[PDB]
Order: C-alpha cells, then structure tokens, then sequence
C-alpha cells in the first residue's frame, strides 16, 4: 500500500526546509 | 470584504512603513523548555515575569544566520510579522536583539502542530481537513491581499489552539513582492514545479502548497514523496499525481485544479482569485464568514491541562544560549 510505503520511508519525520 | 481587506492594508502599510523595534529585553524573561525548530533557529517557551504570562520565544544566532545567507530573509520575517493581524496567523508580541542573538516573542499556542496529530491519527476526514484547509485559504487571501508570499506551508508550521483552531507560524521565508521571484526555498514535498524548475514564481507557488497540504491531511501522507528530495522533485514535475480510492470526487477536482502545474489554469491563480476556490464544490458546505469568526465548531480540541504546559510538543535537546560580551554582526541587522 502506498501508506505501507510512506511509513517505511525516511520522511514521515518532522521535514526540514531546504 | 473589500472594506475589511482596504482597511487590512492599510494598516499593515503604516507598520510596514516604520516597524516596531527593541520592545524587550531577554532579562524580562524565564526560559522554560525547548519547543521545535523551524526554518532557522529555536523556538522555546517562556514567562514573561512582570505579567507571568507564557509566550513561545524564536531565537536566532546572529552568526549562523549570516553563515547560511539567511539576512534579508531573517529581515523580512520580522518585518513582515510586526506588521501583520490576522486570527490565523500567529502573534508577534514583542522582538529584541542583544549581542550575539535575535529574539522573537510570539503568542504560545498550546496545542502542538497539526503535523503530530496528524501523523498520530494516520489522515483527516473530508469535513476534518476541509476546516483546515478553509482557514489557510482565508489566511493566504489575506496574504496575498498584502502582495506577500508565504513560501513555507506545511502541517509542521500549522499550530493548533486552544479553541481547536490553526495558527501559522514561521515566517523564515516570507516575502512582500510585486510580481515574481526566485529564490530555491520552501520544503521539497510542498514545492511547485516552477520553482524547482528554476522559472521565476509568484503567489500561485502558495495555491499549489494548499493543495499538497489538503492532499496530506486527506490521505495521511504527501502527493509526491521518496527518500530523498531529488526523487520527490521528478514526481512533482511529471504531470501526474494519484489520488486514494477514498477520495471524494469533488475534493479530487480541487486537487486537480491546485496541483495545476500550470500556472495559466492553477485555482487561485485565475481571473476570480481565490473566489475560483472558494466557490468550489468541495468547500459548498464552508461558511467562509463564521470561519473567520471562529464560530465555527471545531473538529478537535487539544488536551491541554495547563497555561504553560507542553506536552502536546515533542522533546528536544535543551541547547544553552551563549551571550557573547562583544557585539556580533551589528551592521547587517541594524534595523531589526
């Protein structure tokens, strides 16, 4: 699932600007 | 509307004109706990002593700023937040300088940013993120009404009150501007394709972060995502984006219609403005009016069993503040 995805990500963390 | 919005204006031109400057100093406060770190710099919570009031304290270290050719942008920010007056967007109370730092003093909204509830539920229902959403439009309206550019929306910079409504916070990249701009600035995920495309922008990048942010509250996770930032940029400017099966048909048209990569036909960038937004289907049930008026009834209110209590903030690595004895980049922040 693309939720599944997401979670496993390395950006469901807080997101810094660039 | 216009008279409320004339009057806005001028308002923020007679502040904008001549700012308000040094209304503080750090002695006239207690320091009590980190809170998060947005943009630039640290935010912590503090008492003020001679009310005993709480507020939430921005500090930047005059140096690092200088170091990541933040200044003008730094300018800009309490430039811009001195002058402006809106219920969505957070208050700047007071701001000061002393040798080695800037400080910022902003109203202490209790109930933590969107971004952790969200992530902690998982995603928002239509109606849920539809009350959100309502309010950034109104927000962005005044906003753009000022000919200022957000350029940082983002569940981690929407904080929730006490009365289950959001404030806007850090103003680390906003901008007045007339007509368009260029600077690479923003968050990867929320990005328009012509600023990562190097084009030149205007306020539409804001219409196009709006619709990253319904999508993410919406599904519980952004339009365009990957491990890294360079990934993300390919999704967002090939023209395409998925939608969840249990999106309604109406709020996929808004999507569609925000994330519009082009800018000819973007919602919010047409001949009615944000009207075209507005007036959409999927906002048929808002009441723009009592929006405003936070009449409103909220979907959620925040926990919160204290004036000064934090818990509905993560924890951070309590940072010391060093004051140096000797001034430090005196010149580049004189106005501030």
């Amino acid at each position: 699932t693309t939720y599944a995805d997401f979670i496993a990500s390395g950006r469901t963390g807080r997101r810094n600007a660039i | 509307v216009k008279e409320f919005l004339a009057k806005a204006k001028e308002d923020f031109l007679k502040k904008w004109e001549s700012p308000a400057q040094n209304t503080a100093h750090l002695d006239q406060f207690e320091r009590i706990k980190t809170l998060g770190t947005g943009s630039f710099g640290r935010v912590m919570l503090v008492k003020h002593k001679e009310t005993g009031n709480h507020y939430a304290m921005k500090i930047l270290d005059k140096q690092k700023v200088v170091k990541l050719k933040q200044i003008e942008h730094t300018l800009n920010e309490k430039r811009i937040l001195q002058a402006v007056n809106f219920p969505f967007l957070v208050k700047l109370e007071f701001s000061f300088k002393d040798n080695s730092n800037l400080y910022m003093v902003m109203e202490y909204v209790p109930g933590g940013e969107m971004f952790s509830h969200l992530r902690r539920i998982g995603r928002f229902s239509e109606p849920h993120a539809r009350f959100y959403a309502a309010q950034i439009v109104l927000t962005f309206e005044y906003l753009h009404s000022l000919d200022l550019i957000y350029r940082d929306l983002k569940p981690e910079n929407l904080l929730i009150d006490q009365q289950g409504y959001i404030q806007v916070t850090d103003f680390g990249f906003a901008k007045r501007v007339k007509g368009r701009t260029w600077t690479l600035c923003g968050t990867p995920e929320y990005l328009a394709p012509e600023i990562i495309l190097s084009k030149g922008y205007n306020k539409a990048v804001d219409w196009w972060a709006l619709g990253v942010l319904i999508y993410e509250m919406a599904a519980g996770y952004p339009p365009f995502f990957a491990d890294q930032p360079i990934q993300i940029y390919e999704k967002i400017v090939s023209g395409k984006v998925r939608f969840p099966s249990h999106f309604s048909s109406d709020l996929k048209d808004l999507l569609r219609n925000l994330l519009q990569v082009d800018l000819t036909k973007r919602f919010g960038n047409l001949k009615n403005g944000v009207n075209d937004i507005k007036n959409h289907k999927w906002f048929a049930t808002t009441d723009w009016i009592a929006i405003y008026q936070r009449k409103v009834e909220a979907p959620f209110i925040p926990k919160f069993k204290g004036p000064g209590d934090t818990s509905n903030f993560d924890d951070y690595e309590e940072e010391e503040i060093r004051v140096s004895i000797n001034e430090k980049c005196g010149k580049e922040f004189s106005e501030f």
